[PDB]
RNA sequence: GGGGGAUGACCCCAGGCGGUAGGGGAGCGUUCCCGAUGCCGAUGAAGGCCGACCCGCGAGGGCGGCUGGAGGUAAGGGAAG
RNA sequence: AGGUGGAGCCUGGGAGUGAGGGCGCGAGCGAUAACGUCCGCGUCCGAGCGCGGGAACAACCGAGACCGCCAGCUAAGGCCC
RNA sequence: ACCGUGAGGGAAAGGUGAAAAGAACCCCGGGAGGGGAGUGAAAUAGAGCCUGAAACCGUGGGCUUACAAGCAGUCACGGCCCCGCAAGGGGUUGUGGCGUGCCUAUUGAAGCAUGAGCCGGCGACUCACGGUCGUGGGCGAGCUUAAGCCGUUGAGGCGGAG
């Protein structure tokens, strides 16, 4: 049993009991998110449509992340041009409890 | 007053060299060749960060296309099937379907195969 | 327990002497003794002198028991360089370096259980 | 979600006739099989791919004027050390080597591509090693 | 007023141009003079107002 | 830029944001002075060597451990080898 | 008349530049030669030797790169390996 | 010092410790040097002596490498070693994708055009007096003192020629 969900221009395959980092959304930690958006069943035939209606999955925001820092560097030879910018990209963790059809 | 270099130049050379740890030869041992090698690293990572996107999708496709030629059709038709059929799921990322969940893949093959058929 | 001797400011080039040190490393002191006498290099002398001063330091100091010994460790580091002018054609004058070695023999007791 | 990648797989073995199959057409697939791009676990850095065997190559057929006209070439490091070999001469001397060559050229260049070439075993006429499984194809 | 409270108005100590130090600060290498020729040269030019 | 009217720093919303010569604007760090007959300091100053840790777009600032053995010097401002 | 634009006009402060190149078009010089030379109108490179295509390649085709993503649609050019 | 016939040129080079208490004596050794002993808060403070960076050289350990080809990186996965309860991270690199050094000068450079063996120190937009804009404030039909004079724990004030 599994689903295929949609959050933040992306699609992930979720089990019940799956801790998963997702693009950051707004729920204060411990708040609960049904994401009325779902794309696939794992007992099959239900696929369909963009999105099977009536089904969603529930996950509880564990808290809001800031990822490890990417160093994004830009250099241009012979023109005396260099730039340095630090980047941490905010996320939210989710635990997937149960998937309702 | 006079302000000599003191500790400032030593410290910046130190920053960079630490970054270049692991690089071959003098490129890890000399603040000049480190700063040079680094420049290059900095651009390739950024280049390749836009390339990893290209890189990964490319793989997904071959894998999709591989699996449904087993079921005897194209990739190029397969996507069109899914496009009409509304099944705009795949997000070619989940050809983990195609590997891990075969009969889910098959069911998709037909949900595809019947539109224009 | 382990014993050590270190010769310092030996007037010899490290590269030269480091070569015979390689020759006896991890050897029982009785073979190491044998080799250096019959090894033909100037640096055999100097190294044997250190080996010995470290053999003495074993029994006499650290209570070691001579017939159990082998060479645990050894190496030569580079002490400061003696720089002399060497005059040359068309009045040029280079500088040659007479180099200097710090020789180290470290001794240990072969397991001898 | 991380993309799935395999772990060490069951190495397969396959068989082809080549009699009357033309060439590059036959070589196209032998390549794809060699890398095993048909398997949908497909891995670029890996080398999970079938071991192809070919018989009755030396019976390969070819279109056009190629038998007389087509030329293979080889250079020593030496002066005037370019050799020219007509397709017919090859065939009459080392039949296949021609399929071996058409495939070696369609396999990618690198240490990986050079492994897969080893996994291609070509013989002339019938028979071969009788060891492994070896299912067929047209 | 305390000796720490003192400080000037938001203008009034403006302070001040530098060069030829960073890439970044602009102002580097050629230090605001642009490559060139006589005016970039040390004592530079001939007195423009004439 | 336009709302919310905190009179702006905070919040939505919408746009712009390749760049050499060059113009503009914000900051970082170094030496010194006021702050100082103060404060930190041998239960360890400056400097050094590590860090996968925290804050900052970045220059940097923290913090922890090792070394080191007598100096260091906030907030806020001033001046430059 | 439409046209609110990193548009326009006026006053002032600080510049850099006054060696350009390719290509298309239109002319002269040249030989209806030159990666030739010299003007015009455009373009791009210069400063976009950042990205895709053209095997490789400043200026030809595609397209103006604020950062991130293991999401999607396209461009030119492609879809036997 | 040294260099120059001469006039003349002209450097390098400071630091044990609070105190010499500057290591008796024993051991290897020709001495040098070291090892114990001892001194000391500390001796990798031992006199080639505070701190002791970097190039550079060496020993030991982990990962790796003898059918691959390269501006040496980078993106991916996998192996082995390390740390961690876990998910996780650090190291290393087998394979695969991508990849034409820095600066300078140029129409245009990876360029087979200049510069640089590498590291550490030193090294280049200032100051005076005028000017001219802008800015922060004082006073405003006015504004403002110069020399000097008095006075002063680094105390100011006067002075109206101009
Ligand atoms: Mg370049
Ligand atoms: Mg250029
Ligand atoms: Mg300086
Ligand atoms: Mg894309
Ligand atoms: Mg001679
Ligand atoms: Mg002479
Ligand atoms: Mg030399
Ligand atoms: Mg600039
Ligand atoms: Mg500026
Ligand atoms: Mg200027
Ligand atoms: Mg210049
Ligand atoms: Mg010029
Ligand atoms: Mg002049
Ligand atoms: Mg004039
Ligand atoms: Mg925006
Ligand atoms: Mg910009
Ligand atoms: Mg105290
Ligand atoms: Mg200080
Ligand atoms: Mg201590
Ligand atoms: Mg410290
Ligand atoms: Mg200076
Ligand atoms: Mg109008
Ligand atoms: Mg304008
Ligand atoms: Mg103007
Ligand atoms: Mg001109
Ligand atoms: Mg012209
Ligand atoms: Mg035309
Ligand atoms: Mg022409
Ligand atoms: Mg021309
Ligand atoms: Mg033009
Ligand atoms: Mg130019
Ligand atoms: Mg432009
Ligand atoms: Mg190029
Ligand atoms: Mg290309
Ligand atoms: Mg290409
Ligand atoms: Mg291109
Ligand atoms: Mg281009
Ligand atoms: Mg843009
Ligand atoms: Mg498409
Ligand atoms: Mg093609
Ligand atoms: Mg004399
Ligand atoms: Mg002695
Ligand atoms: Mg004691
Ligand atoms: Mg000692
Ligand atoms: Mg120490
Ligand atoms: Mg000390
Ligand atoms: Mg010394
Ligand atoms: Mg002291
Ligand atoms: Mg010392
Ligand atoms: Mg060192
Ligand atoms: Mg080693
Ligand atoms: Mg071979
Ligand atoms: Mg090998
Ligand atoms: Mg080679
Ligand atoms: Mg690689
Ligand atoms: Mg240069
Ligand atoms: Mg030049
Ligand atoms: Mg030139
Ligand atoms: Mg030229
Ligand atoms: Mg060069
Ligand atoms: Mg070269
Ligand atoms: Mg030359
Ligand atoms: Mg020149
Ligand atoms: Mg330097
Ligand atoms: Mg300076
Ligand atoms: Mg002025
Ligand atoms: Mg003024
Ligand atoms: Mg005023
Ligand atoms: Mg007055």
């Amino acid at each position: 049993m599994f689903a295929i969900v949609k959050t933040g221009g992306k699609q992930y395959r979720v089990e019940p009991g799956l801790k998963l980092r997702v693009e950051k959304l707004d729920a204060e930690p411990g708040a609960t998110v049904e994401l009325p958006v779902l794309l696939l069943g794992g007992e099959k035939t239900v696929v369909g449509t963009p999105v099977v209606e009536g089904a969603s999955v529930v996950a509880e925001v564990l808290g809001h992340g800031r990822g490890k820092k990417i160093l994004v560097s830009k250099f241009k030879a012979k023109v005396q041009y260099r730039r340095k910018k630090g980047h941490r990209q905010p996320y939210t963790e989710l635990l997937i409890k149960e998937i309702r059809g | 007053p006079r302000a000599k270099t003191g500790v400032v130049r030593r410290r910046k050379h130190k920053k960079i060299l630490k970054l270049a740890k692991g690089y071959w030869g003098l490129r890890s041992k000399s603040f000049r060749k480190a700063r040079e090698t680094l420049f290059a690293a900095g651009n390739y990572a950024y280049a390749h960060r836009k390339r990893r996107k290209r890189d990964f999708r490319r793989l997904w496709i071959v894998r999709i296309n591989a699996a449904c030629r087993q079921h005897g059709l194209n990739y190029s038709t397969f996507i069109h099937g899914l496009k009409k059929a509304g099944i705009e799921v795949d997000r070619k990322n989940l050809a983990d379907l195609a590997v891990r969940e075969p009969q889910v893949f098959a069911e998709l093959v037909e949900r595809a195969k019947a539109a224009q058929g | 327990m382990e014993a050590k001797a270190i010769a310092r400011y030996v007037r010899i080039s490290p590269r030269k002497v480091r070569l015979v040190v390689d020759l006896i490393r991890g050897k029982s002191l009785e073979e190491a003794r044998n080799i250096l006498r019959y090894t033909n290099k100037r640096g055999a002398y100097f190294v044997a002198k250190v080996l010995e001063s470290a053999a003495a330091n074993a029994v006499n100091n650290h209570d070691m028991l001579e017939d159990r010994l082998y060479v645990k460790a050894a190496y030569v580091d580079e002490g400061p360089a003696l720089k002399r002018v060497l005059p040359r054609a068309r009045g040029r004058a280079d500088i040659i370096k007479k180099r200097t070695s710090h020789i180290t023999v470290i001794l240990g007791e072969k397991h001898g259980k | 979600m991380k993309t799935y990648v395999p772990k060490q797989v069951e190495p397969r073995w396959v068989l082809i006739d080549a009699e009357g199959k033309t060439l590059g057409r036959l070589a196209t697939k032998i390549a794809t099989l060699l890398r095993g791009k048909h398997r949908p676990d497909w891995t670029p850095n890996v080398a999970m791919g079938d071991f192809v065997v070919v018989v009755n190559a030396d019976k390969i057929r070819v279109t056009g004027k190629k038998l007389e006209q087509k030329i293979y070439t080889r250079y020593s490091g030496y002066p005037g050390g370019l050799k020219k070999i007509p397709l017919e001469k090859m065939l009459a001397t080392h039949p296949e080597r021609v399929l071996e060559h058409a495939v070696k050229g369609m396999l990618p260049k690198g240490p990986l591509g050079r492994r897969l070439f080893k996994r291609l075993k070509v013989y002339a006429g019938p028979d071969h090693p009788h060891q492994a499984q070896r299912p067929e194809k047209l | 007023m305390k000796l720490s409270d003192l400080r000037p108005n938001p203008g009034a100590n403006k302070r001040r141009k530098r060069v030829g130090r960073g890439p970044g600060s602009g102002h580097g290498k050629t230090a605001t003079r642009g490559h060139k020729g006589q005016k970039s040269r040390s004592g530079g030019l001939k007195d423009p107002r004439r």
